[PDB]
Parts: C-alpha cells; structure tokens; sequence
C-alpha cells in the first residue's frame, strides 16, 4: 500500500521529466530548423 | 523519488548490497543517536507503566531464578476422602462419555478453515496490488523510454546543425570567395 | 516499515545506480561525440 | 477480435447524396460535411439534441471541405471550378474565388487563416489564394492533378500528392516548390500531414498508408511508418487520412464500409468499426472530445466516441 | 531493529538523494553537451 502510495504520487515526477525533455526536444528542433532553414536560405 | 523494485530488473538484490550498506554504514558511522524508532517503541514499550503487583514481581523473581498425632489421621483420611472423590469422578466420566474431543476438533477444523480463508483473500488483495503496481511501473516504464530516446534524437538533432553549420561556414567561405558578394559577410556566418 | 524500508532502499540505491550508470554512458558518448 | 464492444454512436442523416469529406470546427461545437448534393452541412454535433443548419449556395458538387482556425469562415472546393469562400456564423458565406480552368480539386486553409489559403485543381493546379485581398496568393504548375494540397504548420511550406505518383514538397515564399519526395511505386489514395510537423502522412491507391518522416532543418528524406492492413479505395476513390494526435492515432477512410483506425507507433494499427453500408470517403477526429466523423458513400455520418 | 531500520532509511534516502543528483546532473550534462 506503501510503495503504490509514493510509487503513483511520485509517478508525475517522472511524467513531467519525460515532458521537460520533449520540451527541449521542441526547443532544439525549432533552433534547428530556423538555424538550417537560414542556412538553406542563405545560398 | 519515484524507485519501481520492477523497474529496474538488472539489478535488485545484488543491486543495492555491499555498497548500499557502506554508505549507510558511512552515515551511520558519522553519528547514529535514536529518535523516531525509540521514540516510537518507548511509550508502549513491552511491560513498564503497569507491571501490577504482587505475583507479577514474586514472579519475575521466580523467573530470573530456575529455582504426630493428627498428621496420620490428616493425610491419610484426606488420601481416603481424595481417593472417593476421584472413584467419583472417574465414575461419572467413565459413565458417560467423551465425544468432545471430536466435537472440539470439528471446531477446530473450522477455525482452521477460516483462518485459511482469510489469508487467501489477504493473498488475492496483494496480487491484486502488484498487479496495478506493476501496469503503472510498465507505463512509467515506457514513458521514461520515449523520454530518453526523444532527448538522444534532441542531442542529435542539435549536434546535425552544429557540424553542418560550421561546414556551412566553411562553405560560406569557399563559396563566398567563389561568388558569396564579398569575404566580410559570409566569414561570419555560424549557428 | 523496516523491511518496505529496505525494499524502498534497495530499490532506490538500485534505480539511482541504473540512472548514475547510464547517464554516465550517455555522458560519455555525447562528451566523447562533441569534439569529433 | 480486433475493436472495442460498440458504444453509442450518432447517426447524421439528410445528406441527398453522398457525403464526400467530413470536418469539425477548431472549437468542436459544429462540423460541416461536403457531398455529391452541392449542398454543404453544418452541424451542432459534439451532442446532439440537432444538428446546425443547412448551407447553400454552391454551383456544384464540392469535391473537398475545409473550416478556418478561427471557426467563423470555411473554404471548400468544388467542381463548379471556383474557389468557394463561405462565412458561416454570419448567416451567409464569405466571397467566391474564381480563375480555375478546371474543377478545383482541394481546398484547405493555410496557418494564416483567412490571409492565405492553399488550393489545386484537377487540371494539375497548385495554387494559394489571398482571400481578404478580394484576390487570390500566386498560381502554380508542377506536373498533374494534385489530388490534396494542403500548407504546413508554418505556412512556409505546402504539401501536396495527386495522379503524379510523387510526394510534393513545395516551397512558397520562394515563388519556387520544395522537393519531390517518392519511392518507386505508382499509387495516390490521398495526401495529409501530421500536426507536429515533422512526418507526412500520405494515402497510397495501392490500399498502402505511407507516413513519411521527413521534416525541415537537417537533411533527412526518410519515412515514418508503413500502415497496412485496411483497404482505403478498391480502384478509384479519394479519400481524406486524418490522423487523431490524441495519445498517437491515425484515421482514415476504407473501401471495406469500416471506418479505418490504425496505430502506429506500435508498429501495428488501431481498430476496424464496422456499421457503415458503404465506403467510408473521409474521417475527422475532434481534438476536444475523443469523437471521429464518419463519411461514408451511404450518405450517413456517424461519430463515434471511446469511453 | 527499529533504530538499524531508521538509520538505514535515513541514510538510504541521503544515498538515494545524493545519487538522483548525480544521475540527474550527468543527465543534463549529457543533453547540453552535444551543442
């Protein structure tokens, strides 16, 4: 009762971890795109 | 704070043994007084407040220690009077029966059943519990697979442009003396 | 509560170790992958 | 075996002929459907006590329907050859586009809404229209009918795919396409693109869903997934994918009379719905409530929801 | 045993806290590494 108690109430740790890391993912993916897209632009 | 005994299968017992003790055997050496566990065990404790009284202490001495005219007439008419009293007895008892050893032992043949029962069901509940437990440590499990690989393709991603823009610097240069207008501009094109 | 205690800490000296020992892989390889 | 029990279902009746896409307002309270009666539907769908109303005013059959991010405006095309621009709330349409040669193939809004909107016609024309100019955005010829064309998430780019067995890549802002993205096959059931971006999911006419992963920035040119399993078109037939980006779906029509669910990133599809008495045209999926349109030839809509 | 008990699930959690810190720490070193 114990471990599903600190198991589930600490489970959106690691959901918003998973969420964080998305989030960097969008953020690396959208500085590549505009880093690349003026690439692609710049010849 | 969120640590699955299924999450991890590689390593469980031997995972956290010798090391995990060595540490806690570290902080332990560091300074181990006593609060929330004696604190805890110290109200009730085992016999303290009460101890009652009388047989209670003669008792506990006896435990920590392993440890004539008439007189003819005295024990020998109450060995007479003893020895009617159980020809009385053993009459009535031998006149009768028993069957209360069966009966008692039906009774606890069903105890016994009960008691059976009911750690069935303490045993049903606590499947039950690891199961739920381990569909959420399989979904987290997955969650955290889909975060792990979506940061190695961020990394990826970020290293892509990285190399491929300084190549594009380089070719900034190559291209920009070779057309690219003028050096200045394109020399300093990066990321 | 001393052996959901022990469970608890093996559990998570355990994870923390798997989590210590790939993010050291993970840091490796990404560390080892910049300057090249 | 493969669905889900049943659940309850809404059945959209009144549609004359049948319905040839399907769509729900960015806000989910109304979805409009476009059919074989020149006659668009609006609906008061997510429940139902009614449906909306009844839209007129279309010279033909509209080949293809589409609502604006804002809700209050809807493009369609239809084979009267014109651009059909319609304000709905406002009790009538929007304005009329024209300088079509042939029937317009696809209508679909762009990320700017009424500012730009991108469109094709079956004489093989990719073209984005400037509406609020009281005038269209620039015309455009690649290589033959292009069966979907629709703008990326940034507006920059516009996806298409047609009768020229290619995946079109276009570049706008360049007043010059993309790139040309294609295997070795020939086959177009369809053209979509997912929401994030990233990947382009396609309909292929050889009852093969193509998901193209692709993407902008680094140089990638690959694919996303291969998604089996169902038959979209018998022979001929276009068919409107809709993917569900809720939790990872993709829906889409079936020439089965199913409504065509299908996972993907498990390697493996969703589920087959059955109850359709006839091949399902298009599919929509409302990002609000988990509820999908169902257009199918037998000129009845049925939304279904998971609970 | 109570005592042992609480010692090793102090001194557990402070392994346990220390090392989360170090995994999470050579995680972001490992994210922000590759630009």
């Amino acid at each position: 009762e114990e471990l599903k108690k600190h198991e589930d109430s600490a489970i959106p740790r690691r959901l918003e971890c998973l969420k964080e890391d998305v989030q960097r993912q969008q953020e690396r993916e959208k500085e590549l795109q505009h880093r690349y897209a003026d690439l692609l632009l710049e010849k | 704070v969120d640590a699955l005994p299924y999450f991890d299968q590689g390593y469980e017992a031997p995972g956290v043994r010798e090391a995990a003790a060595a540490l806690v055997e570290e902080e332990t050496r560091r300074y181990r007084p006593t609060k929330n566990y004696l604190s805890y065990l110290t109200a009730p404790d085992y016999s303290a407040f009460e101890t009652d009284i009388m047989r209670n202490e003669f008792e506990r001495l006896a435990a920590r220690q392993p440890i004539a005219w008439q007189e003819c007439v005295n024990n020998s008419m109450a060995q007479l009077e003893h020895q009617a009293v159980r020809i009385e007895n053993l009459e009535l008892m031998s006149q009768h029966g028993c069957n209360a050893w069966k009966v008692y032992n039906e009774n606890l043949v069903h105890m016994i059943e009960h008691a059976q029962k009911e750690l069935q069901k303490l045993r049903k509940h606590i499947q039950d519990l690891n199961w739920q437990r381990k569909n959420m440590q399989l979904t987290a499990g997955s969650k955290l697979r889909e975060m792990e690989s979506n940061w190695v393709s961020l990394v990826s991603k970020n290293y892509e442009i990285e190399r491929t823009i300084v190549q594009l610097e380089n070719e900034i240069y190559q291209i920009k003396q070779q057309h690219g207008e003028a050096n200045k501009e394109n020399i300093r094109q990066d990321f | 509560e001393l052996s959901h205690a022990l469970y608890q800490h093996d559990a998570a000296c355990r994870v923390i170790a798997r989590l210590t020992k790939e993010v050291t892989a993970a840091r490796e390889a990404l560390a080892t992958l910049k300057p090249q | 075996r493969c669905s889900s029990l049943q659940a309850p279902i809404m059945l959209l009746s009144g549609h004359e002929g049948e319905v040839y896409c399907c769509k729900f307002h960015p806000n989910g309270s109304t979805l409009a459907s476009a059919g074989f009666d020149r006659l668009i539907l609006l609906w008061n769908v997510y429940g139902d006590c009614d449906n909306y109303a009844t839209l007129k005013g279309h010279s033909g059959a509209v080949m293809e329907l589409h609502y604006n991010t804002d809700g209050s405006m809807l493009f369609s095309a239809s084979t009267d050859k014109t651009v059909a621009v319609w304000d709905s709330e406002t009790g009538e349409r929007v304005k009329r586009l024209k300088g079509h040669t042939s029937f317009v193939n696809s209508c679909y809004p762009a990320r700017r809404g009424p500012q730009l909107v991108c469109t094709g016609s079956d004489d093989g024309t990719v073209k984005l229209w400037d509406i609020r100019k009281k005038a269209a955005i620039q015309t455009f010829q690649n290589t033959y009918q292009v069966l979907a064309v629709t703008f990326n998430d940034t507006s920059d780019q516009i996806i298409s795919g047609g009768i020229d067995n290619d995946i079109k890549v276009w570049d706008l802002r360049q007043n010059k396409l993309t790139y040309t993205m294609r295997g070795h096959a020939d086959s177009v059931t369809g053209l979509s693109l997912s929401s994030e971006g990233s990947y382009l999911l396609s309909n292929a006419m050889d009852n093969t869903v193509r998901v193209w992963d692709v993407r902008p920035f680094a140089p990638k040119e690959r694919c996303v997934k291969i998604f089996q399993g169902n038959v979209h078109n018998f022979e001929k037939n276009l068919l409107r994918c809709s993917w569900s980006p809720d939790g990872s779906k993709i829906a889409a029509g079936s020439a089965d009379r199913f409504v065509y669910v299908w996972d993907t990133t498990s390697r493996r599809i969703l589920y087959k719905l059955p109850g359709h008495a006839g091949s399902i045209n298009e599919v929509a999926f409302h990002p609000d409530e988990p509820i999908i349109i169902s257009a199918s030839s037998d000129k009845r809509l049925y939304m279904g929801e998971i609970q």
